[PDB]
RNA sequence: GUCCUAAGGGGGGCUCAUGGAGAACAGAAAUCUCCAGUAGAACAAAAGGGUAAAAGUCCCCUUGAUUUUGAUUUUCAGUGUGAAUACAAACCAUGAAAGUGUGGCCUAUCGAUCCUUUAGUCCCUCGAAAUUUGAGGCUAGAGGUGCCAGAAAAGUUACCACAGGGAUGGCUUGUGGCGGCCAAGCGUUCAUAGCGACGUCGCUUUGAUCCUUCGAUGUCGGCUCUUCCUAUCAUACC
RNA sequence: AGACCCUGUUGAGCUUGACUCUAGUUUGACAUUGUGAAAAGA
RNA sequence: AUGGCCAGAAAGUGGUGUUGACGCAAUGUGAUUUCUGCCCAGUGCUCUGAAUGUCAAAGUGAAGAAAUUCAACCAAGCGCGGGUAAACGGCGGGAGUAACUAUGACUCUCUGUAGCCAAAUGGAUUA
RNA sequence: GACUAAUCGAACCAUCUAGUAGCUGGUUACCGCCGAAGUUUCCCUCAGGAUAGCAGUGUCGACCUUCAGUUUUAUGAGGUAA
């Protein structure tokens, strides 16, 4: 049993249903159906948007060479790295068991 | 596993409740006689579909060290092995190796009689189709030992060799070949392996009259060295899993013929002898 | 969707029960929850079992379960 | 002893440290029981100093959702199918059905009963 | 208990008591509980509304008011002899005495009331 | 920092790295031709025997991004048409076919101005002086919630009290909804679509049955008494 | 200026493995605490 | 009774107590009649029964120049292991066995028109 | 939760004490000169904050530089009618 599975069993967290965990959502503003993640997902919304407003404070604090168009990819990569670190820790503990 | 193909390979090699048909690896040592190679060819012909064949020379003595055999089982996902060898002491040896969890469960040696060996090609009859399972007959008193011995081990190993694929149904046209293993208790007893094709004739009754004709090969074995399983590994290997399609029986819960779940209640005997009726005024004389 | 069903004998009422104000389908072998643990009330007079279903190709309307 | 405090009780019962808790858990109350009893206390909105609802009650949201159905190939397929052999077996099952007072029905089988029940009498038809 | 075992998947089983007025539904609930938890009276219609009683942890009993299904073959005499109505609120109760005298054997009436020798219900009364 | 009708699945065709001999620029190294090439390339894994008319590489089709059913397996369910899960079956994709294949992979969260920890020899101070321990300051490093600490301050008041704040509408009436068809007309006549009353057709017992009454959150009454409306029960006329 | 509803950095009474304490109770040690024996150790 | 139940800030203090189990104190139920669904052993009640597993202060030992640090030892209670007011609570039965003790587990199958028996009565339908 | 001097879910008296309230009420001559405002931007929200913007008195600096919710010209968007 992994760390999340033990925590969910202790806290009474129920698994999400297959309809609830679908990779689909309805965008109101565009009036279309879109994916939450993956290729052309909503987690990377605006990376191909022709116009992006940027705040002056964040632009000044932004390092040279980096653009605003890769910030969401940076956040996704950080979240993926954290998730894979937790997965590897769980795998190592299961291998020790 | 990155690719879906490697993922499929790992899922196929993963343990399952309903196991896959077992695979047999045919391989030989540094020296191996032509008669032993012919015997391996005959056995591979009988088991073509679920076998893999090596073609090099392997410096392996299985009863001394079987680490290489375990490595080959790991790599090829083969749970049965036929190992060929020749020697001055043991001129024609077929070593049957059965694995469990990529480790050696048990092993048995067969010494082949060279003068009485006849290959499949020496019989001019119609042969078994590729993939078709033969039926099995085990005859003699050597297979009914109360203690587990080499003959019971050989019976189990030959059953596992000639199982093929299990099936709940079979066509009546798939009952044309029979493999017969004969061995009696006793100087060393001879385990005789024969294959026959089956012909049917009218007999004036409902059941047909069965006549046999030899198909080959003709093998005579003397049982040699025996490596028995460890009791714990044997218990783990002889554990039987239950499929999800096997319903666990619940008390007073059943399924009817329409599929409704039916419960049973038990009223018990009605004992009104301990009941006193009301002593009414109109019943008092 | 839901209206508050008030309970209690005081002037201040408890309001945890919700009554379903649209028609529902409760399925076969349905038994209602006990009133102490029945948050959602689906009334019997709003329960349906059949519908008038039209087939666009065959141009037929049939009452179906 | 060890102590009647909740910290000592959790140390005695061997809870994993750092886990969240629902407000109101004690020796007599678990999280599920606390939720069950808090359902009875639900039903009141949050109001400001002038009585205007700033947070609606449970299942009283007043927020209009987007009621949309996505395109899907599952909407145009057959959900339940049955074969003629299975139908004939079920017809024979109702042919051989008998009634037993000491058996109870626990769960009905979802079946196309109009194809399995025998037809009405010819006089009635 | 057997029914509760057959429905162990649920949190409880509920057992509702139905029947004619004054057949003993509340008395059955009180006898199963071992305590006077439902009101019992020889007057029909003592129970007016439904009532929940916890018998065991997974068994509930539901008391219901007594019902009389309407039948066109039923007479007021039949209903009164079955015990639907109160005899205090009926008009001319002596007309139902011959039905009672037909239902009860004569020696039972004589031994009950220590009186004999009548030729009809009027003289008996 | 860029780019992509995504990956995957099926079927079909082809053979790679390299070497030699040749071809304007082209010359060790561009491209094209032939010959030889057991894979010495590529793709996976960590062979002591992976893959060659393929498991490599290009075309065609699907791209529907996680289907349906189950009285069965496991776990759960104060929201019990069960959910998640396993297995099976059906469906689906592709192919002439034999067949092949899919219908996911994971994970508590919270701090980084945080937590833990190391060094300073030639850094400073311990305020009567010095030495050795010790402590503090300052500076410079290292790691990241397995070995980086920790994250448990509830209710009730119908026994009550106080400071305050409050208490849709020229609506409605007599004729159902959904689906199809017809249709005078409106439009259109570089498109012949689209709106469409009147209607119509489908679903919603030979005068029967009486053995199927389907949930109070929303509250009305009664008395006395006056007037008004007409949407008239009676009386008057037609 | 009642009642009812709503709000409070609300007040107060009451309950409970809510938090921090505590009366009472219980256990150990030190002192009050002296005179001799017999054993076991250091 | 060197006791229980209390009271008091304490006391060479007070009450119960001019008391002693047919008594005192605390609970629950509430005349009489009726009356104890069946069987346990999860929470709880109580067992000085073995343990040092947790284990405060005091005390003991070792190192250091000392401040100090590290070790065992370590009362009650907790824990472990036994019997129950079996109170709360759980509790569909009855047979077997291969387990062998708890928990088993795996099969089987279960539905008198006013009597009889009880020390007149069969009752709460209680005056 | 009855009673304990018309006072009881904790009597009455005096004092700390002019206790605290963000809540309620009230807050005293005249004339003159100016004179407003409601997501602008950031922060976990409600029982939230700052902050931009808009104003008045004084001054000071060469009250120096000129600028402007406007049109035109060139060039964008709208190539859309025609
Ligand atoms: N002798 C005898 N009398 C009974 C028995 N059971 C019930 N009674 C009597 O029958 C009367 C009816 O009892 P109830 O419990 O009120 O029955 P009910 O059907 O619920 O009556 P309602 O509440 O009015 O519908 C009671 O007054 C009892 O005295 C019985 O087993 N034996
Ligand atoms: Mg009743
Ligand atoms: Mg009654």
């Amino acid at each position: 049993e992994t760390k999340w599975q033990a925590f969910a069993r202790r806290r009474g967290i129920k698994p999400k249903t297959r309809e609830q965990r679908r990779n689909l959502q309805y965008n109101p503003t565009t009036g279309q159906w879109e994916r939450k993640w993956g290729y052309k997902g909503a987690n990377k919304r605006g990376e191909t948007d022709p116009i992006i407003e940027v705040s002056a404070a964040k632009e000044a604090m932004r390092p040279e060479g980096t653009s605003v168009r890769g910030d969401k990819r940076r956040e996704i990569r950080a979240r993926v790295k954290k998730n894979q670190k937790q997965m590897l820790r769980n795998q190592r503990i299961a291998a020790e068991k | 596993p990155r690719n879906a193909r490697s993922k499929r390979a790992l899922e196929k090699r993963a343990p399952k409740i309903v196991e896959n048909p077992k695979t047999c690896l045919f391989l030989r040592g540094t020296t191996c006689s032509q008669i032993t190679q012919d015997a391996m060819n005959d056995l591979y012909a009988m088991r073509q579909v679920h076998a893999k064949r090596f073609h090099k020379k392997n410096a392996i003595h299985p009863f001394e060290d079987a680490t290489s055999l375990c490595f080959f089982s790991e790599k090829n996902d083969c749970s049965l092995m036929v190992f060929g060898s020749s020697n001055k002491k043991r001129p024609h040896t077929l070593t049957f190796v059965r694995m469990f969890d990529y480790k050696v469960l048990d092993m048995l040696e067969f010494y082949l009689d060279p003068d009485t060996y006849r290959s499949i090609s020496q019989f001019k009859t119609s042969k078994i189709p590729i993939g078709m399972r033969p039926m099995m007959v085990f005859a003699g008193t050597a297979f009914e030992s109360p203690v587990p011995n080499a003959f019971t081990m050989a019976k189990s190993m030959l059953i596992d060799f000639f199982r093929g694929e299990p099936s709940d149904k079979i066509d009546v046209e798939g009952l044309r070949f029979v493999v017969v293993v004969t061995a009696d208790e006793p100087q060393k007893p001879i385990l005789r392996l024969r294959v026959y094709g089956i012909r049917t004739k009218r007999s004036g009754t409902r059941l047909p009259r069965v006549e046999v004709e030899e198909h080959g090969p003709r093998m005579d074995f003397r049982l040699g060295r025996m490596r028995e399983p460890d009791p714990a590994m044997l218990k783990e290997a002889m554990k039987k899993a239950k499929t999800p399609q096997e319903e666990r029986t619940k008390k007073n819960i059943s399924m009817d013929l329409l599929g409704d779940k039916i419960g049973r209640i038990h009223m018990g005997k009605t004992d009104l002898s301990k009941l006193q009726t009301r002593k009414m005024k109109g019943l008092k004389r | 969707m839901f209206k508050v069903v008030k309970t209690g004998k005081k002037t201040h009422k408890k309001g945890w029960k919700r009554i379903v104000t649209k028609p529902t389908f409760v399925g076969p072998d349905f038994t209602r929850r006990p009133v102490k643990y029945e948050r959602f009330i689906r009334p019997m007079g709003l329960r349906y079992k059949k519908a008038n279903v039209t087939h666009p190709t065959l141009n037929v309307t049939v009452q179906l379960p | 002893g060890t102590g009647k405090k909740e910290k000592n009780r959790l140390l005695r019962e061997g809870r994993t440290p750092g886990d969240p808790h629902v407000k109101g858990e004690n020796f007599y109350r678990s999280a599920k029981k606390i939720k069950t009893l808090n359902i009875l206390k639900e039903g009141k909105p949050i109001r400001d100093s002038k009585g205007k609802i700033v947070k609606a009650a449970s299942f009283q949201s007043k927020e209009v959702p987007k009621a949309v159905i996505e395109p899907n190939r599952k909407w145009f397929t057959n959900t339940r199918v049955i074969s003629q052999d299975t139908l004939q077996s079920f017809r024979e099952a109702m042919a051989e059905k008998q009634k037993d007072p000491y058996t109870v029905l626990l769960k009905s089988n979802k079946l196309p009963m109009s194809l399995i029940r025998d037809g009405p009498k010819l006089e009635d038809g | 208990r057997q029914f509760s075992v057959l429905h162990k998947d649920r949190k409880q089983i509920s057992v509702g008591l139905i029947g004619y007025p004054n057949v003993g539904k509340s008395s059955i609930i009180n006898a199963l509980r071992g305590k006077a938890v439902a009101k019992v009276a020889p007057i029909p219609g003592e129970t007016k509304v439904w009532q929940y009683v916890t018998l065991m942890k997974r068994i509930y009993l539901i008391d219901c008011p007594g019902i009389v299904p309407p039948n066109q073959h039923d007479t007021p005499e039949d209903l009164l002899l079955r015990g639907v109505v109160r005899v205090e609120n009926v008009e001319h109760p002596e007309q139902y005495i011959p039905a009672v005298l037909r239902k009860v054997k004569q020696h039972h009436m004589e031994r009950t009331y220590e009186l004999r020798g009548w030729k009809d219900h009027i003289e008996f009364l």
